[PDB]
RNA sequence: UCGGAGAAAAUCCUCCGAAUGAUUAUAACCUAGACUUACAAGUCAAAGUAAAAAUAUCUUUGACCCAGAUA
RNA sequence: AACGAGCUUGGUGAUAGCUGGUUACCCAAAAAAUGAAUUUAAGUUCAAUUUUAAACUUGCUAAAAAAACAAAAUCAAAAA
RNA sequence: AAGAAAUUCGUACAUCUAGGAGCUAUAGAACUAGUACCGCAAGGGAAAGAUGAAAGACUAAUUAAAAGUAAGAACAAGCAAAGAUUAAACCUUGUACCUUUUGCAUAAUGAACUAACUAGAAAACUUCUAACUAAAAGAAUUACAGCUAGAAACCCCGAAACCAAAC
């Protein structure tokens, strides 16, 4: 035996440190811990991008929930404030929903008044003037 | 030159056995058939403890090659050049000491400055002074050598280089010969016109 | 794995001893001798490998050219088998057609 | 490997910046090898470099020990008491210097 | 019995680390430790704080 | 040399320091990692991939190209061909001009040999050399040469300039100690009898207009005229010449070298030469 | 079989209302296209392939401009499906040296020559 | 064939190679047609003159007649009055 | 195994033949460029030269080795 | 103590176009399973593909008329 | 597939008993032993040991360290984890590995687990790096820019059988 591997030690630690907080022999046997290591990994680079879109998910059901308190659907908060120029995120929106109601309740009366507008504006077939909050600031 | 010099005595001795010098082995352990076993041929197979080996050292192997002629002279022009230029060459009128001491010895070569490892070179082997050949017969790293003996690795060794006078026409007198010389037609040991 | 629970000895080696300090001497007695000599022939080793290399098939067979008639009968039988094999396999076995 | 391994929140040591930024980076050790081929690069360092970092930081104290050394390593303190090691063994000069300003910041 | 002393110098480490899990020091000041100077230190405080 | 002002700058040479030439050495690949591991480089299971597949030449079972081809005698008695190594005129003039061959004294396979001129083989079948024509407009030399063979065309040009070109018959036995006297010189022996061409070199080498060396030497004057009447240039009456000694110099048919008669021995260590005394052998010898 | 298909030239013949609908003048025609690419080459034939390629469009949503002449809008024709083609308006006319820099494609298939992210005022 | 011969560890050449190719140093190969001396009393007489002719061998048999070979057969060699000295050499060959 | 024909470039798809003879104005040698083609084999051919004073006309196959027959 | 032919050793590392296996990381490219011959169809050799390096110059898409066919591919001027 | 000879070369380290880019208890001899044990016989054929200067100092210590257990059974829900979370489990996402099968796995093989051992090897041509260059090579070889040297390569286990001599 010339030449025998002499850090084996420590490659095998690499896979066992992981390895530590599972269940059963996959947490200490080597052959059953590094194929259990090699799923956890795998798993935590998917769920990578699934966080983020979770996320989106979570702020949304939290929007309806609070425009629906002024008695908004989804899409009309959204959209509406759009039209008005404002460009609040939906993760921004619940933190003003939990922590700003006053606040919250402002864009409520915001985006309804824009939806308002828009209904008008469509039976107006274009001869009645645009509304006051419809008005759309140029750029250039 | 170095690893040359390194490479081309080195044989080494090791040696393995394969599956067919290994006492015993003959017969088939148990059958191919009816054992829930995994089939075997033989118990000194590598798989086995005990067996031999499938690619292990093959007896004494021998690491011989040859560098050409000139580019082995040329090395030693290199090595030379080498230690004139860093300041580790030393040319000397003659090996001539005062005393046998070796402490002299040691002592003139840190008053020079020169390296921990100083290599003599003196023109032959026979005629070298009996003062230095007693001094550094007791020296690690004060070693003496003929012309002749001269070589790239050990220059490479020590630090410094002490070259007499009459060896450096030696030296330049064979290393220049390498170069406007013809191809050998019979080698050189053989008679020539105008080659001693 | 399990490892040493202490350190071993310490390898103490003397770089300035007279095989490592005179390592190489001779190495030109050729060039610088006027040819008397061939370097090979400071090589010390076994007999039918002195100056000479090739593979694992010729090293056999070169073995027993040398000194096949001095060798013990186990010795032989085993060195025979080994050309066999080395035959077999070079002439037969590989990718390489 | 996050529920393999400890989190935690965002923070400052004592809210650093409300009233006046205090470097957290207290001490730094460098420990060298005068004549060894991996601390070459972390003795020019200590040539040309060592020298304006420590200006730049002036509430840094850098201590700079040559000494027989196998591998240089640099130990840096926190006043979080927090410290961290590296080990600088045959780094070129401009990898220490970037790594060294990582170790301030 | 394999070949090396690296190995060995290696899991020395390890044994550290483990024992002073087990039976952690005595805390003790950094004025004992090395790498330390007491007249720099008291400077690099004051420059600490701009002050 | 601004390069070994660098070295003086530069830390001492040693062995820790050395590398070799960059590239001078590829990577060998070990079948360990993924991407050389696995199957190994072997392909898919097979006998190719368990390493026996058919020796080169072998076609899957249809008669190889190389069997199909009919029997021809192209290389039919190859290794009993003779062999001459090509001298031209233009080396020639090249070798004399450096001083590689000396022109004063005449010009045998020796001393092409020791001046490197020509590289004879004759375990591979070397006869000797051939004059070749090529270079024949810029000989500008007057010589005296021994050749195996030439062409019409390089005696022209040897003729014109005012020298002599004849064609000699050496054996295999004979040209080897010609080539590397000094070697044989070593072993012992008596310089051994140089035997004459066989029956069907004989035509050739009794030809006058080859310049044969056992031709009538009576013939000579009429060839050499020839010569100079086809192509356009006067004979040149040598005997006038000053070195005409030099240049009518000739071996004797069974003479190897020029001062050494057969069965003399050469002790180069004593620089002696020593001479048998038997009637027998000198019959032998002289013959 | 699937193969490549010729289209009818009555395709490519507009009709007086066309004009009004999508306000372009049979005179006066405009000179570049906007293209970009708004489909997959994926499970296309690879002919398609080849031009989406040729033309520049590998990235989607990202405008590549092509003139107006008859040899390339040849190789529109075979990926027009994939492609939204828009013609390149020129407002402020043409880019000049000093407002090479300055350009900006907008939405509306305009490209303006002077960009400030102000208020228009 | 042997890339290892047992006696002196060498290649060896396939002698049936050397009984039917002739080797231009160039690197090409000659060989005559197969069935040039078969049955010519119903071959055409356009037929035959194909047969009778010497011809080239492609890259791909050039190089197992070179793997068939050992360096001996690759040589110069200087024959005088030899009928191939012209072909040994290629003239005005750019690629 | 190969050739002819339909489907029409698939088929265990459907047919006919060939391992030919007849016919003779006897049908050379040499040589550009091409076809066909895994390889092997198989096709067409200007120019030049030479016999004569229009080609052969109908319309296919077996390699290498090895044995024969002769001048 | 499993005889259509005992057992042991040796030849022997028998041979196996068949089953199984063939141990670090990173980067890049990538066929196709088509045609031909083979006691050949569980294999092999050649073509074809692919690939690395090098040389120097046109390639790919398209492609009018116009022929060849019968009354969407082959060919490929100019251009783009 | 096999394969000469003629003919050239070679005084081999010489001196005295030396040497290792050989193994270090699954290695290196099968070997602590041809023993124990197995077979009527020929024959086959193992395993293992570890204190200190002193045991006429009571036999040493050293190590979160393998699998396995114990200290300490479990608590709706699911390839056993991942995202997370104030929170271990609850919520959400998620059809074990290898090998093959057509690139397909709810297929079919193989794996109770730990430790150690356990499988690519050669230089004809080609490429890269150098020496010298119409010549290169330390004799025999190649050469119409070559020649010389270096570096770069082609696995493991497994039959039924066949033959010789013993029992
Ligand atoms: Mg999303
Ligand atoms: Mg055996
Ligand atoms: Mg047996
Ligand atoms: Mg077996
Ligand atoms: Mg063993
Ligand atoms: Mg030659
Ligand atoms: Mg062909
Ligand atoms: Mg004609
Ligand atoms: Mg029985
Ligand atoms: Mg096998
Ligand atoms: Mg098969
Ligand atoms: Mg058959
Ligand atoms: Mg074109
Ligand atoms: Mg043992
Ligand atoms: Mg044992
Ligand atoms: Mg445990
Ligand atoms: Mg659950
Ligand atoms: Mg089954
Ligand atoms: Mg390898």
């Amino acid at each position: 035996l010339r030449n025998r591997l002499t850090d084996r030690y420590w490659r095998v630690q690499e896979v066992l440190k992981h390895a530590q907080h599972f269940r059963g022999r996959k947490n200490r046997c080597y052959r059953l811990a590094v194929r259990a290591v090699t799923r956890a990994f795998v798993k935590c680079t998917k769920a990578r991008r699934l966080k983020k879109r979770n996320l989106r998910t979570l702020w949304i059901n939290r929007i309806t929930a609070a425009s629906q308190e002024h008695g908004l659907k989804y899409p009309a908060f959204i959209v509406n404030l759009i039209k008005c120029q404002v460009e609040l995120n939906r993760k921004v929106l619940v933190d003003l929903a939990i922590y700003e109601p006053k606040t919250f309740k402002s864009l409520a009366a915001l985006a309804k008044r824009r939806q308002q507008e828009g209904f008008a504006a469509a039976l107006g077939d274009g001869k009645e003037p645009e509304g006051i909050f419809s008005r759309v600031v140029q750029y250039h | 030159v170095a690893i040359w010099q390194r490479n081309f005595r080195r044989i080494s001795y090791a040696n393995t056995k394969t599956r067919a010098e290994v006492s015993g082995g003959g017969r088939k352990p148990w059958q191919q058939k009816g054992s829930g076993r995994a089939r075997h041929g033989s118990i000194r197979s590598p798989l086995w403890r005990g067996g031999g080996v499938a690619h292990g050292p093959r007896g004494p192997t021998s690491y011989y090659y040859m560098l050409p002629m000139k580019v082995r002279a040329l090395g030693l022009k290199v090595a030379l050049t080498v230690k004139l230029m860093q300041d580790d060459l030393h040319i000397v009128d003659s090996l001539e000491l005062p005393t046998a001491d070796p402490q002299y010895l040691t002592e003139l070569a840190q008053y020079r400055h020169w390296g921990s490892s100083v290599l003599l070179v003196d023109l032959t082997h026979e005629e070298m002074p009996k003062n230095v050949v007693a001094a550094t017969s007791g020296l690690n790293s004060f070693n003496l050598i003929p012309a002749v003996g001269l070589n790239v690795y050990s220059m490479l060794k020590h630090q410094t280089l002490v070259l007499t006078l009459p060896s450096v026409a030696f030296l330049e007198d064979k290393l220049l010969w390498q170069d406007s010389r013809y191809t050998p037609l019979y080698p050189f040991r053989l008679p020539y016109s105008d080659f001693p | 794995a399990f490892v040493r629970l202490t350190l071993p000895p310490p390898k103490v080696v003397d770089r300035w001893n007279e095989k490592r300090a005179l390592f190489g001497v001779y190495d030109n007695i050729g060039i610088l001798g006027n040819f008397e000599k061939h370097p090979k022939e400071l090589i010390k080793g076994p007999v039918w490998l002195r100056g000479w290399r090739g593979n694992e098939l010729q090293r056999c067979v070169r073995k027993k050219k040398f000194v096949g008639n001095r060798m013990f009968i186990e010795d032989l039988h085993n060195l025979n088998k080994r050309i066999s094999y080395l035959y077999k396999h070079f002439n037969r076995h590989g990718k390489y057609r | 490997t996050g529920r393999g391994t400890s989190s935690r929140f965002l923070t400052s040591v004592l809210h650093n910046g409300l009233g006046r930024y205090v470097q957290q980076l207290q001490r730094l050790s460098l420990s060298l090898s005068r004549d060894a081929p991996s601390s070459r690069g972390a003795r020019e360092f200590v040539e040309r470099e060592v020298t304006d970092f420590a200006r730049r930081n002036p509430g840094v104290v850098v201590y700079v020990n040559p000494r027989p050394c196998a591998m240089p390593r640099i130990v840096a303190e926190y006043l979080n008491g927090a410290v961290r090691e590296e080990n600088v063994n045959s780094k070129s000069v401009e990898e220490i210097k970037s790594l060294v300003q990582k170790l301030a910041d | 019995v394999k070949k090396g002393f690296r190995a060995a110098f290696r899991f020395q480490k390890e044994l550290e680390r483990w024992r002073l899990l087990r039976c952690p020091p005595p805390p003790v000041r950094r004025s004992e430790k090395p790498n330390w100077d007491y007249h720099a230190e008291v400077q690099a405080f004051g420059s600490r704080l701009q002050e | 040399g601004t390069s070994l002002d660098l070295l003086r700058s530069l830390p001492r040479v040693s062995l820790a320091n050395l590398k070799p030439s960059p590239n001078s050495r590829k990577r060998e690949r070990r079948p360990r990692d993924r991407r050389r591991g696995r199957k190994c480089g072997r392909g898919h299971k097979g006998e190719r991939q368990r390493g026996t597949r058919p020796r080169l030449g072998f076609e899957g079972g249809q008669t190889p190209f190389y069997i199909r081809i009919p029997k021809y005698g192209f290389n039919e008695g190859h290794s009993f061909r003779h062999q001459y190594q090509p001298l031209s005129l233009r080396r020639l003039q090249y070798l004399i001009d450096l001083g590689r061959v000396d022109p004063t004294q005449p010009i045998d396979l020796t001393q092409l040999v020791n001046g490197r001129g020509v590289t004879i083989q004759p375990l591979k079948r070397d006869y000797g050399v051939q004059l070749v024509e090529e270079g024949a407009d810029t000989f500008q030399a007057k010589i005296n040469i021994e050749v195996q063979l030439a062409s019409e065309l390089a005696i022209a040009a040897i003729e014109k300039n005012g020298g002599v070109v004849t064609t000699a018959f050496y054996d295999p036995r004979s040209l080897e100690i010609l080539c590397k006297p000094i070697p044989f010189f070593l072993r012992g022996q008596p310089i051994p009898k140089r035997m004459l061409p066989p029956e069907s070199l004989v035509p050739y080498y009794t030809d006058a207009k080859n310049r044969g060396y056992l031709a009538d030497p009576a013939k000579f004057p009429e060839a050499r005229l020839e010569l100079a009447m086809k192509f356009g240039y006067v004979l040149p009456d040598i005997t006038k010449d000053e070195l005409f000694r030099m240049l009518s110099a000739r071996k004797d048919p069974r003479q190897i070298f020029f001062g050494l008669a057969p069965g003399w021995v050469v002790n180069m260590a004593d620089k002696k030469i020593l001479k048998p005394t038997d009637e027998n052998l000198l019959k032998y010898y002289s013959s | 079989k699937f193969t490549k298909s010729r289209i009818p030239d009555k395709v490519f013949q507009p009709k007086p209302e066309d004009h009004e609908k999508y306000g372009g003048d049979p005179q006066n025609p405009h000179k570049l296209h906007i293209v970009t690419r708004i489909r997959s080459t994926k499970r296309r034939p690879y002919w398609e392939k080849d031009t989406i390629k040729m033309l520049g469009l590998q990235k989607a949503h990202s405008p590549q401009i092509h003139k107006n002449i008859p040899s390339v809008n040849a190789k529109l024709k075979v990926v027009k499906h994939l492609i939204r083609i828009q013609p390149l308006k020129l407002p402020q006319g043409l880019p000049t040296e000093e407002t090479m820099s300055s350009t900006c494609l907008k939405s509306t298939g305009e490209l303006v020559v002077q960009w400030h992210l102000k208020p228009v005022e | 064939l042997t890339y290892c011969s047992t006696r002196k560890g060498k290649r060896k050449t396939v002698k049936s190679v050397v009984h039917r190719f002739l080797r231009l140093h160039s690197g090409l190969w000659l060989r005559r047609k197969a069935g040039y001396k078969k049955k010519l009393w119903k071959k055409s007489t356009a037929r035959k003159k194909r047969l009778r002719e010497f011809v080239f061998c492609s890259k791909t048999q050039s190089k197992l007649l070179d793997k068939m070979t050992t360096s001996f057969w690759k040589r110069r060699n200087w024959y005088a009055g030899d009928p191939y000295q012209m072909y040994h050499d290629r003239t005005n060959l750019r690629v």
